[PDB]
């Protein structure tokens, strides 16, 4: 099966050639340089912390 | 949590 990973934050946001919406993720664990960017069909139950990026933007 | 890819 696909693998799950803890987030500690997101950190910002962009859109793709096609339109979807991007996040850049900050794993919990992990720190800057281990960063990516995650479709948002990849965010399992990140609505809070999506809330909290777009607060501080 | 997210799927990392
Ligand atoms: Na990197």
């Amino acid at each position: 099966g696909e693998e799950l990973y803890e987030v500690e934050r997101i950190v910002d946001k962009r859109k793709n050639k096609k339109g979807k919406t991007e996040y850049l993720v900050r794993w919990k664990g992990y720190d800057s340089e281990d960063d990516t960017w995650e479709p948002e069909q990849h965010l399992v139950n990140c609505e809070e912390y999506i809330h909290d990026f777009n607060r501080r933007h | 949590f997210a799927f990392k890819a």
